[PDB]
């Protein structure tokens, strides 16, 4: 793991869902949303 | 969501809410309460089937009481205990979102003329002028009241996605106890719930559905138990995951016609309904909301979704088969005080049921009786064996499926469900349902009849000794002879396999009596180790599999292969495969492929190749099919027997350890009452007995995992030995065809070049590489669930391992262990950073802390043990207690003493261990650790990593003290840090992993074992000269620093970034001095240290260390550490000499 390196981020308990910010601001907040989409390719390879 | 839990047996009807309503056409009526929107409570017994049913006619392991439910408090205690299940249900978001579904999934109205919809869930009032609109109404059971259960309102309409009312047979008032915990009634009340759920959305299979479940290998006749779609597709466990695999080897029509009748439906309603004013809105919201999840969020709902939610400890291995392997027992569960909304008050497996009165009535009809006899065919020994209530058919289904060549394959179970839109609805009034007359099929109850066959064995089955280990005589001989045991007519011995047990006890057999109180501690405890000997012993033997963990007494339990010297020769000389009965079972599946298309002739060479491998990919994909279905037979045949032999052997434990249960309070009561010893010590053997018998659970508990452990592996090298390599030839056979096929093809190809045809000939071949999808992780991680993972965290060693930090506003200080161990301290505690955690800092004086916990009791015969980090900051010589738990003199305790420690373990008998540690109390941090092993009676006590201590306490009988471990260490201030109170002895390679593993955490300590920091001012020292520190002294115009063989220098350490506190391992560091000015450290050409005062000339070290030692870091630079200079002593930066001079210390 490195500084300065931007990463998406990913939940063991929930791998279905991502982060997501509400609003920006002091009220605002942060949270998981789906579904995490699918990219395949067809009889090679299909992955969230 | 909201349960209403104030209706009682008596409310006054309110023609909304409580009503008494008639059930089907029949002219019965009954008592319903409306607890949620549409969801109905009727306390009272089902209507449909009589409360009298002919003997014969009775379901075998069902209990049969006509009188059950029938006052108006049993009816009053129904009603509110499913109110509190559902309540329970309704808390947690799984469980209130499945409400809610449920609340939603109105059957589909039935167009009686075209935009004319009448309902079918509707209930009709006493004098038919009141409608309810109900989507499932909660009943008590039937004939049998064991037999939880949910039906259909009617069977077409709720088979072809119309959707049906439901009629739920419950029972929440009995539970039965699998293994080591009660099985929750709001689990199966969920189960029959989702059953409800498949009955709503019209998603019922038919009936003749049904994928296999056993083999019955009971009987000498090849025949199947198949287990129903819905069951096996909502039950969940282990057998769950033999189907639902990435791809679907089992695929039936149903899963392609069920979600286009749903579809179907939903068109129309919304086309025809959704536009439609002629029916309330709220039908409108009510089938939208139903709509809205599809039939494979339905088809995904399972119990172990809902064992994981809910934290729900349910069986998983065959779950539905068990009336064949657990003969329940029952037990009553009062909701006011064994439940509450949390499930059983203090967890499953640590509340007490009271056992039911009707476990005497249990009907026991077998499918199988069997009978040993000799030679002269005299009937020796008689058994039952019990069947499972499922379908047994005589064709293979393996043999005559048909794996689908085409198919088509592609989140939360109820993601789309909203509880909040489903709450709003208002609900539907009783004057705007116009019912649908033909709504109900007639009820019909279905008698299952059994049939009983017998067999005449000349060798004893399982079942023989199982039922022979079993007695109610109070006086027992554990033998060592079964068929003397059978033979014994005086029905006197019970056969035992105990042979440390039985030995000890043949041995003190002419002893004399027991008059008091020691002899019947040493009696006990000789008897505890002696049982937990002959059951918890395992011997690892290496396999054509591996190395397995043969569990030895097996043999002498299950009468397997007991011919040989032992159980592990014949095990090894005969193979796994010999612990079953009927050995070649696997069939080749019938296989159907397609051959290439003639069409292809005429294609180009792309669109060839791309054909080509699109047929290689579900050749592949089928081929993995078909490993699926290997792997689902291997287990339906194979592993069927050896969880037989896993629930025998797990029933021959337990009674094994409730003979001596038996043998243990049948002498405690004979002492008792023939014998002079004094009451306090009668009350204190009682006490110390509980505990004792405890322990011995606790043992047979361990024994219980062996085998099952042990037999799972023994399954698996089974599939390794027998199943895989069949598929293995099957697969071969077919690809040599298939690339016979496809060659053949590709040479008749008249579009294709030679070069071009060989191109595709050599791309399109299948090999070994294809079809090998032997995964040993996956085979053994069949067996992993989250009933595996409760178990193991509620059956934890660990009884408390202290936890503290500090909260903006306070410091938490508790228990982490997830027992019920209490602590009560002082509040004037503080808490400052230890070795890896926060640590409690004490007085010494008014600071006390207490653990409040059962097990702290001690006894004679629990195993136990102590560790923690300790650093003192006293020196006081006088005996200062420090911690332990001493109750009238009796127990166990560590006080200071000198400016070490001192270990006293004093026992009601007087005999007393007392144990000195030296050189503990020195400002610096040690990790102490107690191990008391009351199997092998030793003593261990490491101080930080060595073995100070091995004592035996052989001579050291019960010392049963409080259950308060108090924390006082009376008269010196001290931190204790990481608290841990484990109730199993700690070996030396667990001190030594957990040492080094909470010391490495990437920290730098310096000699006084604590944190080295940034900006404070040391002192150096080398690790060879830990006596000698570092002087400054002038030289050739410079500043050096060197030992002697002189002002001692002072060190500090500086980061770059002025946010770091202290120093972690891997660092850059500058070298600091404090002279009348500050200066920096330099490498000179000669490597010697030199003192500078340029702040930016200074350059970089890195820290390091090694994570074998505590504290010795290493300072390095550009890859040549600092070591001690020659003689002349000075440090130099050179590699070129032995490894003790890198190393350094701080102080």
């Amino acid at each position: 793991l490195q500084y300065d390196k931007p990463y998406y981020m990913l939940n063991l308990y929930d791998p279905n869902k991502y982060v997501d910010v509400n609003n920006v601001g002091i009220r605002g907040y942060m949270y998981l949303k789906g579904p995490r989409g699918s990219v395949m390719t067809t009889n090679i390879y299909l992955n969230s | 969501m909201k349960i209403n839990n104030n209706f009682n047996i008596d409310s006054l009807i309110d023609n909304r809410d409580v009503a008494i309503v008639r059930g089907r056409k029949t002219d019965t009526f009954f008592k319903v309460f409306q607890v949620a929107p549409n969801i109905w409570v009727a306390p009272e017994r089902y209507y449909g089937e009589s409360l009298n049913i002919n003997e014969d006619q009775k379901s075998d392991g069902g209990i049969y009481d006509s009188n059950f439910l029938l006052t108006n408090d049993e009816k009053d205690e129904f009603l509110q205990a499913t109110v509190k299940i559902l309540q329970r249900i309704n808390n947690n978001v799984i469980g209130a979102k499945l409400l809610s579904l449920i609340s939603t999934a109105i059957p589909f109205p039935y167009e009686y003329k075209p935009g004319d919809y009448r309902q079918t869930n509707y209930l009709v009032s006493k004098d038919n002028q009141h409608y309810y609109t109900a989507n499932l109404v909660i009943f008590g059971p039937g004939t049998n009241i064991v037999e939880n259960n949910a039906v259909y309102y009617k069977k077409e309409d709720s088979e072809n996605g119309m959707g049906t009312m439901s009629e739920i047979w419950f029972q929440p008032f009995l539970t039965y106890k699998y293994d080591q915990f009660y099985v929750d009634p709001a689990l199966e009340l969920i189960k029959c719930l989702i059953k409800s759920l498949y009955y709503l959305y019209g998603i019922k299979p038919s009936d003749d559905l049904s994928i296999p479940y056993r083999l019955r290998s009971e009987f000498n006749s090849l025949e199947y138990s198949e287990l129903d779609m819905v069951d096996f597709l909502i039950s969940g466990g282990t057998d769950y995951k033999l189907l639902n695999t990435n791809p679907y080897w089992f695929t039936d029509n149903y899963f392609i016609n069920a979600p286009k009748n749903f579809e179907k439906y939903k068109n129309d309603y919304e086309t025809k309904i959704k536009n439609n004013n002629d029916i309330a809105n709220s039908i409108k919201l009510y089938l939208e909301q139903k709509f809205k999840t599809n039939v494979q969020d339905i088809w995904e709902l399972n119990l172990s979704y809902f064992s994981t939610e809910f934290e729900i400890m349910m069986p998983e291995i065959f779950n539905n088969a068990l009336n064949h392997y657990h003969r329940k027992e029952y037990y009553v569960i009062d909701y006011f005080k064994n439940y509450n909304i949390n499930g059983f008050i203090n967890g499953q497996i640590k509340t007490i049921l009271l056992l039911s009165k009707y476990n005497k009535n249990i009907i026991n009809k077998p499918e199988l009786i069997v009978n040993l006899i000799n030679e002269n065919n005299s009937v020796l020994m008689k058994s039952n064996i019990y069947g499972d209530g499922l379908k047994g058919t005589i064709g293979n289904f393996y043999a005559v499926y048909k794996i689908p060549y085409n198919i088509g394959d592609e989140d939360s179970c109820l993601d789309n469900v909203d509880i909040k839109e489903i709450d709003n609805i208002p609900p539907i009034n009783d004057a705007d349902i116009y019912p649908y007359r033909k709504n109900c099929d007639p009820f019909t109850p279905v008698y299952n009849i059994t049939e009983t066959k017998e067999i005449n064995t000349t060798i004893p089955f399982p079942v023989n000794y199982l039922q022979a280990q079993v007695t109610n005589s109070n006086d027992i001989n554990l033998s060592s002879d079964f068929l003397k045991v059978i033979s014994s007519k005086d029905r006197s011995l019970v056969y035992s396999f105990l042979d440390n047990t039985i030995d000890y006890l043949d041995s003190i057999k002419y002893d004399g009596p027991i008059d008091t109180d020691k002899k019947y501690y040493l009696w006990l405890k000789e008897i505890f180790r002696n049982y937990s000997f002959d059951m918890t012993e395992t011997q690892e033997v290496n396999t054509l599999c591996g190395f397995n963990k043969v569990v030895p007494w097996l043999g002498k339990a299950l009468n397997i292969l007991n011919t040989g010297n032992s159980f592990i020769e014949e095990f090894k000389t005969l193979g796994p495969i010999s612990l079953i009965n009927k050995k070649e079972n696997i069939t080749m599946p019938k296989i159907e492929i397609d051959e290439i298309p003639n069409s292809m002739l005429n294609l180009s060479f792309k669109d060839l190749s791309e054909n080509l491998f699109n047929i290689f990919s579900k050749n592949n994909s089928y081929f993995e099919k078909i490993y699926y279905d290997f792997l689902d037979q291997w287990w339906t045949q194979y592993y069927s027997q050896y969880f037989d032999l896993i629930c025998m052997a797990k029933r021959s434990v337990l009674a094994q350890e409730s003979l001596i249960k038996k043998i243990i309070q049948k002498k405690l009561s004979y002492l008792i009452g023939n014998s002079n010893i004094s009451s306090d010590n009668l009350a204190l053997m009682n006490l110390t007995t509980t505990n004792t018998l405890r322990d011995i659970s606790n043992e047979s508990q361990i024994a219980m995992n062996n085998v099952n452990n042990f037999l799972n592996n023994v399954a698996i090298c089974v599939f390794q030995t027998n199943i895989y390599p069949k598929f293995i030839s099957f697969m071969e056979q077919c690809i040599n065809n298939i690339n016979k096929n496809t060659r053949e093809f590709i040479q008749k190809c008249t579009n294709i070049t030679e070069n071009e045809k060989l191109q595709l000939i050599n791309q399109n071949i299948f090999s070994s590489l294809d079809f090998d999808f032997l995964n040993i992780e996956n085979l053994k991680s069949l067996f992993n669930s989250e009933t595996g993972l409760l178990i193991k965290e509620e059956t934890s060693p660990y009884e408390l391992v202290l936890y503290a930090f500090q909260e903006p506003g306070n410091n938490a200080i508790g228990d982490a262990s997830g027992k019920n161990t209490s602590i009560e301290y002082s509040k004037d505690i503080g808490l400052v950073y230890g070795i890896n955690s926060d640590a409690l800092y004490l007085n010494g004086s008014n600071q006390s802390i207490s653990f409040s916990n059962d097990f702290f009791e001690n006894g004679l015969t629990n195993s136990f043990s102590i560790y923690f980090w300790l650093r003192n900051l006293g020196k006081d010589t006088i005996k200062s207690k420090l911690i332990g738990s001493k109750e009238d003199n009796c127990g166990w305790e560590i006080y200071f003493q000198d400016t070490g420690l001192v270990f006293n373990m004093i026992d009601s008998n007087g005999n007393e261990k007392n144990i000195y540690l030296s050189d503990v109390s020195n400002n610096s941090w040690h990790y102490i650790t107690i191990s008391v092993d009351r199997l092998k009676e030793q003593l261990l006590i490491f101080i930080d990593d060595n073995l100070v201590a091995n004592e035996s306490i052989k001579e050291i009988l019960n010392i049963y003290s409080s259950n308060i471990i108090s924390l006082l260490s009376e008269n010196n201030p001290s931190y204790i840090e990481g608290l841990t109170i484990l109730n199993k002895p700690t070996t030396s390679q667990e001190v030594l992993s957990n040492y080094f593993k909470v010391l490495n955490n990437s920290y730098i300590r310096d000699s006084s074992e604590e944190r080295l920091e940034y900006n404070k001012t040391y002192q150096l020292y080398n690790y060879v000269f830990s006596e000698n520190p570092i002087y400054e002294i002038k030289q050739n115009n410079n500043i050096y620093l060197t030992i002697n063989n002189l002002q001692v220098s002072k060190f500090k350490l500086l980061s770059i970034n002025p946010n770091k506190q202290y120093v972690q391992k891997l660092d850059e560091v500058i070298i600091s001095v404090l002279d009348n000015m500050e200066k920096y450290i330099d490498i000179s050409e000669d490597n010697r240290l030199q003192l500078i005062d340029n702040k930016n000339n200074a350059k970089k070290m890195i820290i390091s260390n090694d994570i074998f030692i505590s504290n010795c870091l290493t300072l390095s630079y550009n890859g040549k550490y600092i070591c001690l200079s020659m003689k002349d002593n000075w440090m130099i930066c050179n590699n070129d000499m032995s490894k003790y001079l890198y190393l350094w210390s701080f102080k």
